[PDB]
């Protein structure tokens, strides 16, 4: 079964400066007061977020 | 981790602690003695362990 | 140089987990036939061997 909604109300969507969300934990560690380089995928500061 | 990045605490799978790894406690030997001459008897200094 | 060399060796990993259902393809009271074989795909579990 599948019933046609209609009423696409076709709006496009915006754009939002993503400041410091999007980190994660890379790895399965503990690490105490340590500032550690990694690169993984990740989201990049002050992004064009949708 | 550490910042020298190596291993120093697991966690132990099946009773949830926190148990941590100190190592393998090695250490060199130093020889104290005098001449083979004067004597014949030595002094062994083990560095820097307990 | 001296090294405190180790005296057993444990091997320590998560408790068991959700077994396999081998008890349901050999306890079961009625099989099926021949030209007519109940294909169960079993996975996402420790296959208990012993
Ligand atoms: C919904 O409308 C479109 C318009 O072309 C049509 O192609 C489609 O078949 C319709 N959906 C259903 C379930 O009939
Ligand atoms: C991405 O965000 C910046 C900051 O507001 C903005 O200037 C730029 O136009 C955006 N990109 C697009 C394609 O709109
Ligand atoms: C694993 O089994 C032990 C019993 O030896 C139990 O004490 C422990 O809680 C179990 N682990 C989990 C995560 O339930
Ligand atoms: C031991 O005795 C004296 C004091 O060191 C030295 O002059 C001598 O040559 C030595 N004798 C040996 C090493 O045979
Ligand atoms: C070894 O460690 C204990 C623990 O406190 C300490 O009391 C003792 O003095 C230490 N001995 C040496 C030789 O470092």
């Amino acid at each position: 079964q599948c019933v046609n909604l209609t009423t696409r109300t076709q709006l496009p969507p915006a754009y939002t400066n993503s400041f410091t969300r999007g980190v994660y934990y890379p790895d399965k560690v503990f690490r105490s007061s340590v500032l550690h380089s990694t690169q993984d995928l990740f989201l990049p500061f002050f992004s064009n977020v949708t | 981790r550490d910042i020298a990045d190596t291993t120093d605490a697991v966690r132990d799978p099946q009773t949830l602690e926190i148990l941590d790894i100190t190592p393998c406690s090695f250490g060199g030997v130093s020889v104290i003695t005098p001449g083979t001459n004067t004597s014949n008897q030595v002094a062994v200094l083990y560095q820097g362990v307990n | 140089n001296f090294r405190v060399q180790p005296t057993e060796s444990i091997v320590r990993f998560p408790n068991i987990t959700n077994l396999c259902p081998f008890d349901e393809v050999f306890n079961a009271t009625r099989f099926a036939s021949v030209y007519a074989w109940n294909r169960k795909r079993i996975s996402n579990c420790v296959a208990d061997y012993s």
